[PDB]
């Protein structure tokens, strides 16, 4: 009852949906609580 | 490379009074004339 803590995944192309593998990305970002560095594709305009 | 310079006298904890230090700007925003 002492175990190597970490396991393989059984990923065969015969796996059913949901037992099949998925690639995952999580996008994390804070908003408006500093100066900023990544932005959406919008044209600026002059200062009025 | 590194070496254990273990010639070190086993001095006790030493202490001083941190009267009013370690205050820091709590968030990345501007404020003025206000008790926040
Ligand atoms: C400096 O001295 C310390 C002991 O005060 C050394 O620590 C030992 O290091 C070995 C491996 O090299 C461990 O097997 C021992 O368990 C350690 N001792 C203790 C009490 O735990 C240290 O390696 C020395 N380092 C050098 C650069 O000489």
């Amino acid at each position: 009852n002492c175990y190597f803590p970490l396991q393989s995944y059984g990923f065969q192309p015969t796996n059913g949906v949901g037992y099949q593998p998925y690639r995952v990305v999580v996008l994390s970002f804070e908003l408006l609580h500093a100066p900023a560095t990544v932005c959406g594709p919008k044209k600026s305009t002059n200062l009025v | 490379q590194c070496v254990n310079l273990t010639t070190r006298t086993q001095l006790p904890p030493a202490y001083t009074n941190s009267f009013t230090r370690g205050v820091y700007y709590p968030d990345k925003v501007f404020r003025s004339s206000v008790l926040h």
